[PDB]
């Protein structure tokens, strides 16, 4: 559970669980790469106790502009669609608690888990980058989410012994900007 | 075919917005730079307020100084930083600089043969235009349309001696075989003077 | 790799005074963010011009006969799940707790926009391009000609007739597949080709530990741990020796976001440069001298590697 | 709402499309627990 701890003086907060670390009977406390307090010995019961911060993560949000609509989709990264917060009661700092959280349109990627769009298995160009090749977009009054398109297909028709030659041209004008000074 | 092109080139950069946001990115990362050195003024950087009048009328000099040493080191940072990313944003300007240089040298006062240096296509010539920030070219290039089909050989045999073509490409629609340039079709008889 | 950096938890942690404190130490939250997003971002755009070059998705015909010549090596293979080449997954096993424990400092890396599979399928559609349709559909629509008298016309451009590619077809075909397999063992006999992509993944990885490090760094207060220095000391005593910690740490986050700028201007010029090598010599033949491999430039064969690209440059060498 | 966090985060009433990054989310804690030794017995601070 998420609380808050002190042993003599050692204050802070995380989630205590069991820790199969071997002890030596005159070590007191473990810890980590980063040289950090990761493991503890309750000073009573002398129980061997594993610290890990309670859960936390960026949050990012999803939406066309303004002129265009009002809703919003949010995506939870790095959290496994699971530990999305389910309570409002005073545990979270985030008072932006999406109306459902759970049951409505949920997708888990590999980028986080996306709340409040539709996954759909048709294939568009990308409008809004997600990662790991998923955009999303809003199309129909709606936004959706779906796996980017890299091009039109083709297939160049090679034979043994063809040959393809044009037999008109065009002529095309393009443009190019580059800044030169600041 | 060119004048038509060329008068769609300003419905292009009008309609389209954001048709300039290289040049536009320029301005904006600028300002907002400034915006936040004058913004970094309000902080008091652990000291009791922003204000140095305040501070130095309020009280006696030997316990005033260290106040002002937390405004005075946080505001150097301030400016240090500053320094620090017009650096670096002025090589990538620079960079910049250098290959709209290079190409104002090679597409606009010759004609380049590097694939996609100057458009897309063949380069034919391109022309300069002065933008705020920056310049902009206008790339014309010749473009290949309306592809046919044709079976083709690599020599011909006559007399028991092998022909080769000499600058062209064997081709026939399946009767007659002719010579034609690669890139666009005008057949013409196979005689001794073209292979 | 794009980093993601908390900027509260790096500094204070879980320590609900010091969040407060750092309130009024101005806006360098907000910088660090913007900074190392714009990093993030461009990332994505290295990739996206290096290999997005080609607008449609050619395909290679069943049969693959090219009068000779093998593309074994380089062509997908469709027994692999991933779909790679025998050339490129031998290249995705030579580059390779500690990302928990970094976690745990606020300290995340982002997924790239496009997979490893989609980019190696960018790279499938230029071979098939570039096969089939020679240099041609680079500059408008793909036309189909035969590989031999593609080769044909290749020689021309380095000042060979064409009745010397017909006349030794055999002997030139066995040329480029000999040297074709010899490619591959030189890269799996020999684990030091990789070493400029090894080097990125490095010095990411190297400057990351060096601020994990820092953490445990007095800078000259009484100690390290935020929440002893609050639970040991009166309010406007510890006013004090929170803000060296503070600006000790603030130090350090804006040290390492100089480094990553600096780092990341010198990638995109290596990444402009490869971007102009595949418009020039994959997608056309080049005349600068050396540009394209050593000698007379014949063509180029892409591969994707990770956070790389690998280019087999094909060159004619005079001899005897 | 979070497309209001995005205003406040932006310094602006009106928002382009795309996608943003806000804040971060974190579990608070409930309670809040103490673990001490179990001894008792005063100090000999008299004596001193
Ligand atoms: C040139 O001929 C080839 C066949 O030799 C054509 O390739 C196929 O043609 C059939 C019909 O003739 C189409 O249904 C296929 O879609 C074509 N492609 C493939 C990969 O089989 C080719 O279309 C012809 N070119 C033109 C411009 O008509
Ligand atoms: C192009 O022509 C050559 C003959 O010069 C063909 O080569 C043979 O094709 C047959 C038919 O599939 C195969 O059974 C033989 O094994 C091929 N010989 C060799 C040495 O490979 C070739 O297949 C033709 N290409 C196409 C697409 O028809
Ligand atoms: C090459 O293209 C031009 C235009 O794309 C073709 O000319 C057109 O011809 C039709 C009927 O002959 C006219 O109705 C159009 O007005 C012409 N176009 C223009 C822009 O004036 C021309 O026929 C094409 N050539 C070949 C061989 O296909
Ligand atoms: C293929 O090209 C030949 C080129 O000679 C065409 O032959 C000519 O056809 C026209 C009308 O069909 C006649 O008036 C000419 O006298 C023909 N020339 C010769 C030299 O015979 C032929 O029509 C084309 N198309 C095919 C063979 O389908
Ligand atoms: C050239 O192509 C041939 C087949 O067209 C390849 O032959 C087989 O290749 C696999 C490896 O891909 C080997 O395990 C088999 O032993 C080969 N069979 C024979 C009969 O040699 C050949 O490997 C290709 N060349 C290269 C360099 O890959
Ligand atoms: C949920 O997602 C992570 C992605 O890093 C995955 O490794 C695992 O299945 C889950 N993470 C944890 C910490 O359980």
């Amino acid at each position: 559970k998420c609380v808050n701890f002190n042993f003599n003086g050692l204050t802070g907060t995380g989630v205590l669980t069991e820790s199969n670390k071997k002890f030596l009977p005159f070590q007191q406390f473990g810890r980590d790469i980063a040289d950090t307090t990761d493991a503890v010995r309750d000073p009573q019961t002398l129980e061997i106790l594993d610290i890990t911060p309670c859960s936390f993560g960026g949050v990012s949000v999803i939406t066309p502009g303004t002129n265009t609509s009002n809703q919003v989709a949010v995506l939870y990264q790095d959290v496994n669609c699971t530990e999305v917060p389910v309570a409002i009661h005073a545990d979270q700092l985030t008072p932006t608690w999406r109306v459902y959280s759970t049951g409505s349109n949920v997708f888990q990627t590999r980028a986080g888990c996306l709340i409040g769009a539709e996954h759909v298995n048709n294939s568009y160009e990308c409008d809004i980058p997600i990662g790991a090749g998923i955009c999303a977009s809003y199309q129909t009054q709606s936004i959706i989410a779906y796996t980017m398109s890299l091009g039109a297909e083709n297939s160049v028709a090679y034979s043994n012994n063809s040959i393809a030659i044009p037999t008109n041209f065009t002529i095309s004008v393009t443009t190019e900007i580059l800044p030169v000074s600041m | 075919q060119f004048n038509s092109a060329i008068g769609k080139i300003q419905d292009s950069l009008s309609s389209t917005p954001s048709a300039l946001g290289k040049l536009q990115d320029v301005v904006n990362q600028n300002a907002q730079a400034l915006n936040t050195l004058v913004k970094q003024l309000s902080s008091n950087f652990g000291a009791i307020s922003s204000v140095l009048n305040d501070i130095l009328s309020r009280l006696d000099p030997p316990e005033a100084e260290v106040q002002i040493d937390r405004l005075i080191t946080g505001r150097l940072q301030s400016l240090q930083t500053y320094v620090t990313q017009q650096l670096i944003r002025a090589a990538e300007i620079r960079a910049s600089a250098n290959l709209a240089a290079t190409k104002m040298s090679e597409c606009v006062l010759g004609q380049s043969k590097r694939v996609d240096f100057c458009g897309k296509g063949y380069h034919l010539m391109s022309f300069p235009q002065s933008a705020p920030h920056g310049v902009v070219f206008l790339h014309v290039t010749y473009v290949p349309a309306q592809e046919k089909n044709f079976t083709t050989a690599p020599a011909i045999c006559h007399d028991g001696k092998a022909h080769f073509p000499r600058e062209g490409v064997f081709v026939s629609n399946g009767t007659h075989w002719f010579v034609t340039q690669r890139n666009f079709y005008e057949p013409q008889i196979i005689t001794t003077d073209n292979t | 790799t794009k980093t993601s950096v908390d900027c509260t938890m790096y500094i204070c942690g879980d320590s609900t005074e010091c969040s407060n404190l750092l309130l009024q130490y101005g806006s360098f939250c907000t910088q660090l963010n913007r900074a190392l997003t714009g990093i993030a971002v461009e990332q994505d755009k290295n990739t996206q011009e290096v290999f997005a070059q080609v607008k449609q998705i050619y395909k290679t015909p069943p049969i693959k006969d090219f009068g000779g010549f093998n593309f074994s090596q380089i062509l997908p293979d469709p027994s692999k799940p991933s779909k790679r080449s025998p050339i490129e997954d031998l290249l995705f096993n030579k580059v390779t707790d500690l990302i928990c424990a970094q976690k745990f400092n606020g300290l995340t890396v982002l997924p790239p926009l496009l997979t490893d599979e989609m980019i190696a399928q960018y790279t499938s559609a230029l071979l098939a391009g570039t096969i089939t349709s020679g240099w041609t559909f680079g500059a408008g629509p793909a036309l189909q000609i035969p590989f031999p008298m593609q080769m044909a016309y290749r020689f021309n451009g380095i000042g060979v007739t064409q009745n010397v590619l017909y006349e030794n077809q055999k002997l030139i075909a066995n040329q480029f597949n000999s040297a074709i397999g010899k490619i591959q063992d030189s890269l799996s006999s020999t684990p030091s080709a990789l070493g400029k992509l090894q080097d990125v993944v490095n010095q990411n990885a190297q400057a990351l530990n060096t601020l994990v490090k820092q953490l445990s760094s007095n800078f000259g207060a009484i100690s390290s741990v935020l929440n002893d220095i609050l639970s040991r000391l009166d309010p406007p005593e510890a006013e004090v020796q929170i803000d060296r910690l503070i600006t000790g740490r603030l130090q350090s986050l804006q040290t390492y976001v100089t480094q990553q700028l600096i780092r990341a201007a010198e990638i995109r010029a290596s990444a402009n440069l490869a971007a102009t090598k595949m418009s020039e010599c994959v997608l056309g033949q080049s005349k600068r001298v050396d540009f394209c491999g050593k000698g007379y430039h014949l063509m180029s064969f892409p591969q994707s590697a990770p956070h790389g690209v690998v280019f087999l440059h094909v060159t004619y060498v005079p001899a005897q | 709402d979070p497309l209001s966090e995005t205003k406040c985060t932006l310094k602006s009433f009106t928002v382009e499309k795309g996608i943003y990054q806000t804040s971060n989310f974190r579990v608070q804690p409930t309670e809040s627990i103490v673990r001490f030794p179990n001894i008792t017995n005063l100090c000999p601070f008299g004596e001193v």
